[PDB]
């Protein structure tokens, strides 16, 4: 007769009556984002989305929350990428990422398309998602750094990869993480980020306040004592080194 | 490691 809430670290969550065993299992369950607003409401199984429909939430009235539906049939699904597929559904934006960010020209010399804040936003704020292809270290210490551009470690055994031709939005835009630029004087960090969507990935969060259409940077974190790293950055190290 | 934050 009570509904639960179960919260990530990272402050998404779970959330409705659970069954009989305690699961997240149900027709009315949903995934609600971090701004505690966008939601993905529909048919769950023990916590995977099978079908989520865009949501906002609305309120909540004695911790249950109410949904408003989004017109436009946008439904989603758990879909966890392989070492060979990056998405079901690579043309589909995440909905929570499409009202925060946008790519464009970056402000930074020569560095190609960056990520921007599409509106202001305060400190420790979820910006975007890195998903991308699930590979080992081994393939990715041993190709060239040309190959390495998009590759985010994830944990011990595996690294997040977008290659191309996913690295251009035309064909890949479900997720935008691999175009935040690097900065050794960065506003975002990279955190670990469990998606109902991608699964465990990692994020792209604030570390301050954000303006409207400030670019978003974050610390690539090469080793600079094995600097393993590309050109570039070696580069930029070495200035920033100075500056210091 | 040939990738970011490890
Ligand atoms: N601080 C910086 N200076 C110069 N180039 C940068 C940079 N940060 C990122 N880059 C560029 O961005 C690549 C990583 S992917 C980041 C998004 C990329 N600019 C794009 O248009 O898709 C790097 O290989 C490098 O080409």
């Amino acid at each position: 007769h009570g509904v639960c809430w179960i919260y990530y670290p990272d402050g998404g969550s779970l959330v409705g009556e659970v069954n009989e065993d305690g699961e997240m299992t149900g027709e009315k369950i949903a995934y609600v984002y971090p701004d505690e607003r966008t939601a993905l409401y529909g048919k769950f199984i023990d916590g995977e989305m099978i079908e989520g429909k865009l949501a906002t939430l609305m309120s909540t009235e004695e911790g249950r929350p109410h949904f408003e539906l989004m017109p436009g049939n946008s439904v989603y699904h758990f879909d966890k990428s392989t070492s060979s597929c990056i998405s079901t559904n690579a043309l589909l934006p995440d909905p929570y990422e499409s009202e925060r960010v946008y790519v464009a020209e970056s402000l930074i010399s020569s560095a190609g398309e960056g990520l921007f804040s599409k509106v202001a936003v305060g400190p420790n704020t979820v910006m975007s998602f890195y998903n991308g292809v699930r590979i080992t270290h081994q393939e990715v210490d041993s190709r060239d750094w040309a190959l390495n551009g998009n590759t985010l470690s994830l944990d011990e055994e595996t690294v997040i990869d977008v290659p191309e031709p996913y690295n251009h939005v035309s064909k890949y835009c479900a997720s935008l993480g691999h175009k935040a630029n690097h900065s050794f004087t960065p506003n975002c960090i990279f955190d670990m980020f469990v998606h109902p969507r991608f699964g465990p990935i990692k994020c792209i969060r604030t570390l301050r306040a954000v303006e409207a259409d400030e670019e978003l940077t974050v610390a690539y974190g090469y080793d600079h004592s094995p600097p393993e790293a590309p050109e570039w950055y070696q580069v930029e190290l070495k200035a920033f080194q100075a500056t210091q | 490691s040939k990738s970011k934050d490890r």
